[PDB]
């Protein structure tokens, strides 16, 4: 079994 | 009008009473509570909301006495009118910056 | 005994990103219940403006009459609350309405395919023309003195982009508003910010000193913005509060678990405050104080 | 009148608290004030004078 | 790449210009088979589908 | 090929026991976003109404659409107004006059009431032709109405786990908790 | 059928659909990006234009008022 | 008259009530437990025969 | 739990003490001061968590 | 005047007779047509 293949936010005023 | 008082709960002297204020809520009472509890003079305040439907906002101040209880809430009101100048003042002039 | 001098001395505001569009001020020395306040002020209680009342003449298009009423109410103006007076809202129709009271929209838009058109072609703009209707289609006929008033004041919609409705060759619009004052609670589409949310300062407590590569992965953690090094003696230590999210990603690893509290101040209010174009940030927080300062003047002068 | 009387005073939930079936209680909060009174009843737990008082005025309201 | 993709462009295309060839989504047709299938069979037989020899 | 049938929304939820006024399976909706049109389901409903049901077939009635030479009821035109039919666009109140017929047998017009519960909108009047080559004055007319089902509390919603409830109450933006980046959940469970 | 308005938050989005499907297909992209280069920051309007099915060009081209 | 729609347990053992009504319920702690919530839409329809004193 | 005067000093409140069990705080209180103060401790304690919660949620997660 | 066809789409009229009858089609169902009528709405 092959698992799941995985895949390849700022404050406020920044 | 706006603001009425409790006969029902209030005390002979007057040193406690009931306030009910409408078209209020959590907005007016939060800070209106703290500004109350600001003053030294008096023993128990505190805001009562009877159901979230009905814009009603009902506050009790409970004075140590020598004071009378609506006299603590203009004493409130007009701390709260100066707390809410001075942001003002200060914020204007971080803006001529 | 705390006083308003006091407060006055303590208090201090330190403005981070005012721009145009949207606010990032700081409020220092102040209570959560005086924050609050002004947020919730300013999320509902600001006075704004925007379309109600929509009367239509005729409608054909795919979108019904109630969605497309309230689509068009649901748009950002740009005329200043400060021009316009509220309604009694007890009168009669003709007289509910004055000349500074209410502003008027029309639309009247109608779609029919052009003949000339490129072959083997998909895009609706060149197979019909009006074939998408935008905000800016709608105008503003003035009455009485607001064609002074507002000659400098063009009533346009604050992002005339949006797309209202989409038509067919055939298909027609017509349809009249009437804009009066919101008062936000009644109604979200009177809310004159997009958010004005606040966050308290983030608080890091460093305990063990933070030295080595083991420093350098507990920066990892933390937004690159947040954590500095100092290259004295190679210590990990906090470089901009303002910078980090509360995200307890330290917490997971277990050596940082017992070297690091993450805290957080309560006098420290990062407020952050968008806005439609009606208004400016700025200009709207001064109304909310003074809303503040109004309801304190009329609950004190009303008697009981 | 009497049928008033009757449900004010006879078949009013008040004098219902417990059942004839074993006099067992039936009526009680039930879930979110359980895990509210958990939490707020357990020693982790101080409220200074501002929250004590506004926590018990805002759950008496004497004037009712 | 990706695990699962939302297809906004084909989505788009297909909902603007319906094909003039096979539908897309060629299973729904063999999940409305059977009745489809039954129907047929009623007249498209080896012999004047079941009605004839029936 | 289900996405071209989509149903439902996304809703940015909260797992959290805030407002009190859901403990076993009622829910909560933030009130902003249902102004915001967060769920805007309408009600279709057409019905058939016609004369010829008591008609024989080498009886012409005596009664067909339209109404006039009368003294019938004057502000039946605020929406019983044309030749024929309704307009289109109308608000269908209780009781509304949905079509009127001129009567010979009682040499007078009579109409039909709306008879129902909530008010309406008027979206489709079609005229349905006899299959048989009765040409005579069309007395058989199907018209659809328009409901608005704006997400009142009580109404169900669900996820997709069984997780049924109903909409507690619509609670105040303001009221509502909110988080650091300001978004203000929409749907709140217990 | 572009929400007009976020659900959650209120930052103004209906002007930005066309704008999304252009920085989509006319450059090469993904979502992602195009949401970033778009202005959303917040998933709360992230929605409503990631997820939205345009049920206004297979709703509209059954029209009625032209001939087929 | 009859075993189970009879008369008896349809008009003598059960009626249907005038001045009554039915709903669905929504909870809401912020009301006394001996307390019920009252729409205004009923509170304009139920009446009371209640004599001047 | 132990009361004492009508003053609780230690243990918790839980579902046995309030809400629909035997021998629990509110049916002792019922016992004593009839059914009328034991709806009205109910009603209270509802209001109670209510505001409680609202300051302070409850809330459950994965890492749960 | 009213009328669209729903087979051809043509505006036409009726004479209290042959209703069925699009002169362009013969199609024996007719559809009403939305004219120039005021309605109020809320927006809302
Ligand atoms: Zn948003
Ligand atoms: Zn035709």
């Amino acid at each position: 079994r092959k698992d799941v293949p995985k895949v390849e936010h700022f404050a406020t005023g920044y | 009008e706006k603001i009425k008082l409790l006969t029902q709960a209030t005390s002979e002297d007057g040193t406690s009473a009931s306030f009910q204020i409408v078209e209020e809520d959590h907005t007016l009472g939060n800070a209106l509570r703290y500004v109350i509890m600001k003053n030294p003079d008096v023993e128990f305040c505190g805001y009562s909301i009877p159901h979230p439907s009905e814009n009603l906002l009902n506050i009790r101040i409970q004075t140590y006495g020598e004071t009378t209880a609506v006299d603590a809430l203009q004493k409130g009101l007009k701390d709260l009118m100066d707390l809410c100048d001075v942001v003002e003042s200060k914020f204007t002039e971080k803006i001529k910056s | 005994e705390w006083n308003v001098e006091k407060f006055k001395k303590d208090f201090e505001v330190n403005i981070s990103s005012l721009d145009a569009r949207e606010a990032n001020f700081d409020l220092i020395n102040i209570d959560t219940s005086i924050a609050n306040a002004f947020r919730r002020i300013m999320i509902s209680e600001v006075p704004s403006v925007a379309a109600e009342y929509v009367y239509f003449f005729n409608n054909t298009s795919v979108i019904q009459d109630e969605v497309l009423a309230h689509r068009i109410g649901l748009v950002p103006l740009k005329v200043d609350p400060d021009m316009l007076t509220w309604v009694d809202s007890n009168l009669p129709d003709d007289e509910k309405f004055t000349d500074e009271n209410t502003i008027v929209l029309s639309l009247n838009v109608k779609c029919t395919r052009n003949p000339d058109a490129p072959k083997g072609s998909t895009d609706p703009k060149e197979l019909y023309n009006n074939a998408h209707v935008y905000a800016r289609d709608l105008k503003f006929e003035p009455q009485g003195r607001q064609s002074t008033t507002f000659a400098d004041c063009p009533v346009v919609p604050a992002d005339p982009d949006i797309l209202l409705a989409k038509l067919r060759p055939g298909q027609e619009i017509s349809l009249k508003a009437h804009c009066i004052l919101g008062i936000g609670g009644d109604h979200a589409k009177f809310s004159p910010v997009s958010t004005a949310s606040y966050r308290l300062l983030p608080q890091i407590n460093i305990l063990q000193p933070i030295k080595g590569e083991s420093a350098r992965r507990f920066q990892k953690c933390f937004p690159p913005g947040v954590i500095g090094i100092d290259e004295g003696s190679d210590e990990a230590y906090v470089k901009d509060a303002r910078k980090d999210t509360v995200s307890r990603e330290v917490l997971r690893y277990e050596e940082f678990a017992d070297k690091v509290k993450l805290g957080r101040v309560r006098n420290h209010f990062i407020f952050n405050v968008e806005s439609a174009g009606a208004m400016t940030p700025e200009e709207i927080f001064f109304k909310s104080v003074r809303i503040l300062k109004n309801k304190a003047e009329y609950l004190k002068n009303c008697p009981i | 009148e009497n049928a008033r009387a009757e449900a004010l005073n006879l078949a009013n939930t008040d004098s219902q608290y417990l059942t004839p079936t074993s006099g067992s209680p039936v009526r009680g909060l039930i879930q979110d004030h359980i895990s509210a009174g958990v939490w707020l009843t357990s020693k982790d737990s101080f409220f200074t004078r501002e929250q004590y008082q506004q926590y018990i005025y805002g759950c008496i309201r004497p004037e009712d | 790449a990706r695990t699962a993709d939302f297809r906004t462009l084909e989505r788009e295309s297909r909902f603007i210009n319906p094909p003039k060839d096979k539908s897309a989504f060629p299973l729904l047709q063999e999940a409305v088979q059977p009745h489809i299938g039954s129907f047929n069979a009623l007249t498209e037989g080896p012999d004047g589908g079941l009605l004839n020899l029936g | 090929g289900m996405d071209n049938f989509p149903n439902g929304f996304n809703a940015v939820v909260a797992v959290i026991s805030y407002t009190g006024y859901d403990m076993d399976d009622a829910m909560i909706i933030n009130k902003s976003a249902d102004e915001r049109g967060f769920g805007y389901g309408t009600m279709y409903k057409t019905e058939k109404v016609d004369l010829a049901l008591n008609r024989n077939r080498g009886d012409p009635i005596t009664q067909h659409f339209g109404f006039g030479n009368d003294e019938w009821p004057k502000e039946w035109l605020e929406k019983l107004d044309e030749d024929g039919l309704p307009y289109i666009g109308t608000y269908v109140e209780e009781g509304d006059p949905i079509c009127a017929y001129f009567d010979d047998t009682l040499n007078k017009t009579k109409i039909k009431t709306y008879h129902s519960s909530e008010p309406a909108y008027i979206e489709e009047v079609n005229l349905i032709g006899d299959e048989s080559n009765k040409f005579q004055e069309l007395q058989t007319v199907s018209i659809k109405y328009r409901i608005r089902r704006t997400p009142q509390i009580g109404d169900k919603f669900s996820s997709r786990h069984g997780q049924k409830g109903v909409c507690s109450r619509k609670w105040p933006t303001i009221d509502m908790p909110f988080s650091e980046t300001g978004i203000q959940p929409d749907i709140i469970i217990n | 059928i572009v929400p007009v308005r976020c659900f959650s938050c209120g930052k103004v989005v209906g002007d930005k659909w066309e704008s999304y499907l252009n920085l989509l297909q006319e450059d090469e992209l993904d979502e992602g990006t195009a949401l970033s280069r778009l202005g959303l920051k917040r998933y709360c309007c992230r929605r409503m234009i990631l997820t939205h099915v345009d049920l206004i060009e297979k709703f509209l081209r059954y029209n009625p008022l032209e001939k087929r | 008259l009859e075993k189970k729609e009879g008369l008896f347990r349809k008009h003598m053992m059960g009626k249907r009530v005038n001045y009554a009504a039915r709903s669905v319920i929504s909870p809401d702690p912020n009301i006394e437990t001996n307390e019920i919530g009252v729409p205004p839409v009923f509170a304009v329809k139920l009446t009371y025969p209640e004599p001047v004193t | 739990v132990l009361f004492k005067d009508g003053a609780l000093l230690c243990g918790i409140l839980d579902k046995s003490q309030y809400g629909a069990s035997k021998y629990g705080i509110v049916h002792s209180l019922h016992e004593v001061y009839g059914p009328e103060v034991a709806a009205k401790v109910l009603s209270v304690l509802g209001r109670l968590f209510t505001n409680y919660i609202t300051a302070t949620a409850f809330t459950c997660g994965m890492d749960d | 005047l009213k009328y669209i066809c729903a087979e051809c789409s043509s505006k036409l009229s009726l004479s209290r007779t042959d209703a069925v009858r699009c002169k362009d089609c013969g199609h024996r169902i007719l559809l009403k047509a939305r004219t120039k009528r005021l309605v109020q709405f809320e927006a809302r």
